[PDB]
């Protein structure tokens, strides 16, 4: 039980002739279990590789994407470090400071702003005075506003945070926004310029998006319908 | 009776006095099966101490301690003799096996200290059964004021140090300086600490679980990492197991080491010891008085590497485990204790103090 | 032309994802390889222009992997080569085979370094001797295992918590027999009471005589300074970097923090910070002599062999 | 005195020596001064004058029941105990080392403490010595079944298929004071084993200990085994 | 509040007399008017006594004088049951501790000026008795020494010292309070006056002194420090924030390493940095 899967599956060019042969094998762990009850037809005993020294997973969840990306800010999945810049691009890379600190290229901090666990801030991300970030992610081209917290957050590019924000374990996707007086519950996703009104605080279970029946809501310039 | 264990290795040329055995063979191998010259509870004390089940100075007096009551619970007395002499002259064997088992902590040989000037001031007048319940009252009034009110007494005088928004440094496993921080992030303090481990022994996961169930902020990192994070660290609180009677400090091996450093950095180091660990026994190296572990536990997992499985095939090959150091006097500033906050110059005098004179 | 670019990518890469090659002889060797198959590969009419050229490959190289310094100092003192070149025809046509026959002479320079230092081992190694070091380096244990050939005495490895590579250096002084004792880490200054000198190596020698090299070395260089044991620092001279301490904060190079806390230890790994930095830095003042291939010189010492080596100019690469 | 060893007999000396002498002589030889044996009645009541004509230190011989078991047994002897168990059998001859199970019992302080040596699917922890599950289809409907608990707390459990029971057992005073308690129990290898280790998968809990030889093996009831304990007391009992 | 008026008549009566002994004689004034027969009803007075004069005077030996003077208290509440003849104990025992307190200077004198060498120089520090009467003892002992004494910056007393010492007809320069290191190769000894003494042998003095005192370290001078018995502090500052911060109020304050310190002159002698300790202790607050 000690096994994470990885799904990092090598194979042989027999598991494509098996997934020709049977049709009702849908995806891997069909494969799988259609593979070992079937011993003596089609024999084809899997082998299993166990890595201890080195990191691998994949993300399905809020949560897999919450963990992974903590591992990552982490440095777990070393040499594969955002301030290393594995993809050659100027837009993406960053400087190493202590405490898993990333800053990018032309922050413009404040006073007032501490970072003290696990802050990655991207490039062109205004800060304003007075805020406390710790283990968040912080997208390139984003404005926060003055005396707010960011803790497990993950903001993407294009959003623009206003002052008295205090945002917990929560996903903003790229172009959002949120007013003032707004304070954010854990596992809250906003998705897509999605405007919060003031005097408006979201529950724990939170998805506003742009499509009506796909989220739990449509927000506006004000929250209420 | 009772036989000597096998030196195991190529002892170090420095340390050719003190014995280093091994915990894959023990000295039960020779012996009875109903334990006829040591105690039963003696023989599971020296299994769970060989073994490295119970290694916290607390924790191995604690268990010494529970074993004597069952010693004294399971005690008779034979004709034509006193019990004030006969139970010094039977105790003595049951030590000489926990020693070669397991070198003995300063903690266990002041309880040995204790429990002779005890056993030894009973009178004749009294009966057995009525002597044996006064020694087992003695002993866990004893253990419960000396470990409990001790713990709670350096624990609100460390609480009135702490401020708020500190950093505070430990190094390896104790109960003293989890309970400690425990008390003093659920009394109020808002801190987060450092954590800092060695090879191989890896205890000092055990207060970092330590520091998570009770909600600590924490950080780990081994002895290399030390330097990196005192300029950060504001102070550094340590769990000392031996005080001697120059002021220094005996303790786990990167005790004076990480004093040093912490030195270099201004940071001033915090030891909590109670008066029972204390010793009028003096030392100024570790070359003298220390325990060695197995040379086969300093081996590693990285890959299929391991370059000292076969170690003893090479002659001019020396394996080397220190458990205990010893730090200078000029290099530990606080000793918290339950009669308050004393240098190191002051632990022979409070000796003084608790020999009732 | 293409396969330089090739070439070029392929160390920029492999300098990116690990360490290739291990030691680093061979990476000083591939780097002048590299940088006179640059300077035999393009069109130039001023050395400028090739200046100018150079200094943006190196940016590049070491925007590769800032913490790795033996590639900028390569490309640093080719630039100085080039240099002095130009400042002696200055006062046209022949330049590149001089840098050639140059680049040669480096070479030359650069295979006998760690022999020079062995055959001037001799002078610092009597009888019966503590010696300590850290880590694992070729050249010390090269050092050693030499010198143990009229000499008898004692090298205490210790090895460092995150990779204890130091197991590899006391199997390779074992089988030459010069009583190694194998201790942990966080027993130093448990024997520092003992060890007469500290012969350690490094990573990357600084320009004011400070140092960085394998974690905890600084803790072993206070100790020595505690207990006024000398420290020599056997170290060549293609690890020598202008690169100050203090600039952008990118000194220590972090790593994976699965070599310090498991990813087996349970729940407690989201609420913990573990950090693992495989460098270490040491003041020049717990510094005692440096030992490269031309001699021994003084922490005093190491701006002259900066400015000998070196160009002002180039520190910004 | 720590132990008291109980050696069972239901259904025999049938071979080059007698099957009872070999347990006593392993007793014997370290410590076990005073020994209590259960003598058989099933086959024939008349073995007990049979097992007096040794030449032991000291034997307790008690007179038994026809229709009785290991549980029984126990539940016989119950008001003269006083300390841990130490359950034999009579046809078990073994060249293992006695202190194994008692150093796992004395070490972790077991509740049970076992030995076996290469039908009944056993399940024990990575570190070889803590086991935790056990089972044969005599009893199960159902193919194969794995709390969820101990995969939580144990998440790698090493499982073995030829381990067989040398009847070798460390049971402390309330194992048998709960057995006492419990008259439903009739064969305590099946009782005392099943519950045990069902009752450990609760903290503070109960510990379960087992060591896997690989020096030697036991014998069987049945002739299955009667053929190799001639050849294994031919070259084994010459040292002892 | 009659307590801060008698306080300052006492301590404005007598410029030669410490703000320490002003305290103790106005807690024994106040329990002398107390009359409470209640131990817990006299200890919460005291108390509110020590607050009166901690708010009032912001002096380390005033607060070490009242808490000395508290556990005197306890210890005389402590050893007698009745609380009727513990009251006139108390006033007695009090009397004669003031009694024995009011000589300890000319003990310190007399105990002290021994050390000093003839023909040497004397670095010293701001205005105190104690060091004018070690030193007048010292010249009443027929040597001749050269006296360096710091400006003092935020109360110019150290010109007063010099003053005062210029009355007495001996050698004495004012030094700059920036040129203490400047002197320090030429000072063979350096003896100083301190007004409050924490427990591991360390002293809390005027702002001035702790860096003469590394500077007493990198030069290897021994660095002599006098002061009495009730300056003694159960107090561990560790940084030197971590004094109290009542007493700082540009700091007033600076903590002195207990290493930087070679001997302490108290009534009970010439002692080791680690006495005080001893005192402490057996003292229990």
């Amino acid at each position: 039980y000690d096994l994470l899967d990885c799904h990092i599956s090598i194979c042989s060019p027999q598991v494509a002739q098996l997934f020709t042969d049977n049709f009702d094998y849908q995806t891997r762990d069909d494969f799988v279990r259609g593979l070992l009850v079937n011993e003596e037809i089609l024999g084809n005993q899997i082998h299993m590789h166990v890595t201890a020294k080195e990191y691998g997973a994949r993300v399905s969840n809020l949560h897999m994407y919450s963990a992974v990306c903590a591992d990552v800010i982490r440095r777990w999945v070393y040499p594969l470090t955002p301030e290393a810049n594995f993809t050659d691009s100027t837009t993406q890379s960053c400087t190493h400071s202590r405490h898993n600190i990333y800053r990018g290229p032309e922050v413009s901090l404040g006073h007032g702003s501490i970072l003290e666990e696990n802050v990655l801030l991207g490039s062109g991300t205004v800060i304003g005075s007075n805020c406390f970030i710790t283990n968040s992610v912080i997208g390139p081209g984003c404005h926060i506003g003055d005396n707010v917290v960011l803790d497990q957050t993950y903001l993407w590019q294009g959003v623009r945070v206003a002052a008295g924000a205090q945002i917990h374990q929560s996903l903003l996707c790229d172009n959002a926004e949120v007013k003032e007086r707004v304070t954010l519950k854990p596992r809250s996703v906003l998705t897509s310029q999605v405007v919060v009104g003031p005097n408006i605080t979201l529950p724990e279970g939170s998805v506003i998006s742009l499509h009506p029946p796909d989220a739990e809501e449509d927000e506006d310039d004000g929250e209420f319908s | 009776q009772v036989p000597t264990r096998k030196d195991y290795g190529s002892k170090v040329s420095l340390f050719s006095h003190l014995p280093q055995y091994s915990r894959q063979n023990s000295l039960t191998q020779f012996m009875s099966i109903p334990s006829s010259v040591i105690h039963p509870a003696m023989v599971r004390l020296g299994l769970q101490y060989s073994q490295g089940l119970v290694s916290g100075s607390n924790a191995r007096c604690i268990a010494l301690l529970r074993a004597l009551q069952q010693v004294i619970q399971d005690y008779t007395t034979p004709p034509n003799e006193e019990l004030s002499r006969d139970l010094v002259n039977k105790l003595k064997p049951y030590m000489s096996f926990l020693t070669q088992c397991r070198p003995l902590s300063a903690s266990m040989h002041n309880a040995i200290k204790f429990l002779n000037k005890e056993i030894t001031s009973v009178g004749s007048s009294k009966r057995e059964e009525e002597a044996k319940s006064e020694l087992r009252a003695a002993i866990d009034r004893y253990v419960q004021e000396k470990i409990v009110l001790a713990a709670q007494a350096i624990s609100r005088f460390a609480y009135q140090k702490i401020s708020n928004g500190d950093v505070i440094l430990v190094y390896g496993c104790s109960s003293l300086v989890s309970r400690i921080l425990q008390e003093a992030w659920t009394e109020g303090r808002r801190f987060r600490v450092v954590v800092v481990d060695s090879r191989p022994w890896l205890e000092g996961r055990h207060t970092l679980r330590s520091l998570v169930h009770a909600g600590v902020p924490a950080s780990y990192l081994l002895i290399p990492a030390a330097s990196y994070v005192l300029p950060e660290v504001s102070k550094v609180l340590l769990g000392a197991h031996a005080l001697l009677a120059n002021g220094s400090v005996m303790s786990r091996v990167g005790t004076a080491q990480l004093a040093l450093v912490a030195r270099a950095h201004n940071v001033p180091v915090l030891v909590c010891c109670e008066t029972y660990k204390f010793c009028e026994r003096v030392q100024t190296d570790a070359f003298v008085s220390n325990e060695l572990d197995d040379p086969d536990d300093l081996q590693c997992k990285r890959g299929e590497h391991v370059a000292l499985a076969n170690w003893q095939n090479h002659a001019s090959l020396r394996l080397l485990n220190l458990v205990y150091d010893v730090t200078p006097p000029e290099l530990v500033d606080l000793v918290i204790t339950e009669l308050g906050m004393i240098p190191c110059s002051s632990v022979p005098v409070v000796l003084r103090v608790k020999s009732s004179d | 032309g293409s396969e330089l670019s090739e070439r070029i990518e392929s160390f920029v890469e492999t300098l990116k994802r690990g360490g290739g090659p291990r030691s680093s002889e061979e990476m000083a060797r591939e780097t002048l390889g590299l940088l006179r198959q640059i300077i035999t590969d393009h069109r130039w009419s001023n050395a400028g222009e090739l200046m100018e050229l150079i200094r943006r490959e190196g940016r590049r190289m070491t925007a590769a992997q800032p913490s790795e310094t033996t590639v900028g100092n390569m490309v640093r003192r080719v630039l100085k080569i080039i240099r002095e070149e130009y400042g002696r025809l200055h006062g046209y046509a022949q330049l590149q085979s001089n840098i050639i026959e140059a680049i040669n002479e480096l070479l030359v320079e650069l295979e006998g370094t760690m022999e020079n230092i062995a055959a001037q081992a001799l002078e610092h190694i009597h009888s019966n001797e503590v010696i300590m070091t850290i880590g694992f380096s070729r050249t010390v244990e090269a050092f050693l295992k030499e010198a143990a050939r009229k000499r008898k005495f004692h090298v205490i490895v210790a090895e460092c918590a995150p990779f204890c590579q130091g197991h590899e250096m006391a199997v390779n002084l074992s089988k030459a027999g010069i009583e190694t004792t194998v201790m942990t880490d966080a027993a130093i200054f448990a024997v520092m009471s003992r060890v007469n000198k500290v012969i350690i190596g490094t990573k990357t020698i600084l320009a004011n005589g400070a140092l960085r090299a394998v974690t905890g070395t600084h803790t072993l260089a206070l100790a020595a300074k505690h207990h006024s044991t000398p420290l020599i620092v056997c170290a060549p001279m293609f690890k020598l970097s202008p690169q100050f301490p203090n600039e952008e904060d990118s000194f220590h190079k972090f790593v994976a923090p699965e070599e310090v806390l498991p990813f087996t230890e349970g729940d407690i790994l989201e609420k913990v910070s573990v950090h693992c930095p495989v460098f270490d830095y040491v003041p020049p003042e717990l510094i005692t002599l440096f030992i490269s291939n031309i001699g021994g010189n003084a922490p005093s010492y190491i701006y002259r062999l900066m400015s000998e080596l070196y160009h002002p100019d180039d520190h910004v690469l | 005195m720590e132990f008291q060893a109980v050696v069972m007999a239901v259904g025999l000396p049938v071979g080059n020596k007698p099957l009872i002498w070999y347990p006593l002589n392993l007793l014997e030889r370290v410590g076990f001064e005073e020994v209590i044996v259960v003598t058989t009645r099933d086959v024939q009541k008349a073995l007990c004058a049979e097992f007096k004509m040794k030449m032991k230190p000291d034997i307790v011989c008690i007179p038994d029941d026809a229709d009785m078991g290991t549980a029984d047994s126990l539940r016989y002897i119950y008001p003269k105990l006083k300390t841990d168990v130490l359950v034999l059998s009579c046809d078990l001859i073994t060249d293992v080392a006695l202190h194994e199970v008692v150093d796992l019992f004395r070490a972790y302080d077991a509740s049970l403490a076992m030995l076996m040596r290469k039908r009944d699917f056993i399940g024990v922890d990575s570190t070889g010595k803590r086991l935790l599950f056990m089972a044969n289809e005599a009893d199960l409907d159902e193919e194969l079944v794995i709390k969820g608990s101990i995969l939580q707390k144990h998440p790698r459990i090493r499982f073995h298929t030829g381990l067989v029971d040398a009847h070798l057992y460390c049971l402390k005073k309330y194992i048998v004071d709960f057995l006492m308690e419990n008259g439903s129990i009739t064969s305590i290898r099946s009782e005392l084993i099943p519950y045990l280790v069902r009752k450990q998968f609760s903290l503070k809990s109960l510990d379960i200990y087992s060591f896997i030889k690989e020096a030697n093996t036991l014998n069987l009831a049945p002739y299955d085994a009667c053929w190799n304990a001639c050849r294994g007391d031919r070259w084994e009992d010459l040292s002892r | 509040k009659e307590l801060i008026e008698y306080f300052k008549s006492q301590m404005k009566e007598d410029p030669d007399m410490a703000s320490a002994v002003a305290a103790i004689r106005t807690l024994l004034e106040f329990l002398k008017r107390d009359k409470g027969e209640t131990i817990q009803g006299l200890r919460a007075n005291l108390t509110s006594a020590i607050e009166t004069l901690c708010g009032v005077d912001s002096s380390v030996a005033v607060s070490s004088g009242g808490e000395l003077f508290l556990r005197f208290i306890s210890l005389a509440s402590l050893e007698y049951s009745d609380y009727s003849k513990c009251k006139k104990i108390m006033i007695e025992r009090g009397e004669l501790f003031l009694r024995r307190i009011s000589l300890s200077r000319n003990k310190i004198a007399d105990l002290c000026h021994t050390f000093i060498k003839d023909g040497a120089t004397i670095l010293t520090h701001a205005y105190s008795r104690v060091v004018l009467r070690v030193l007048e003892a010292a010249v009443a002992a027929k040597k001749r020494f050269s006296v360096y004494v710091t400006e003092s910056q935020p109360d110019l007393s150290g010109k007063k010292m010099a003053k005062a010492l210029c009355h007495l007809n001996v050698p004495v320069t004012v030094v700059l309070d920036a040129a203490v290191g400047y002197i320090m190769e030429k000072a063979d000894l350096v003896i100083v006056g301190a007004e409050g003494v924490v427990e591991n042998g360390g002293i809390i003095n005027k702002i001035g002194t702790n860096q003469m005192a590394v500077c007493a370290k990198a030069q290897n001078k021994p660095f002599y420090v006098v002061a009495e018995s009730f300056k003694f502090v159960r107090l561990f500052p560790l940084n030197q924030q971590d004094v109290p911060d009542k007493f700082k109020y540009h700091p007033w304050v600076d903590y002195t390493a207990p290493s930087l310190i070679t001997l302490l002159f108290t009534d009970l002698g010439v002692l080791t940095p680690s006495a005080v300790s001893d005192e402490l202790i057996k003292l229990y607050l």
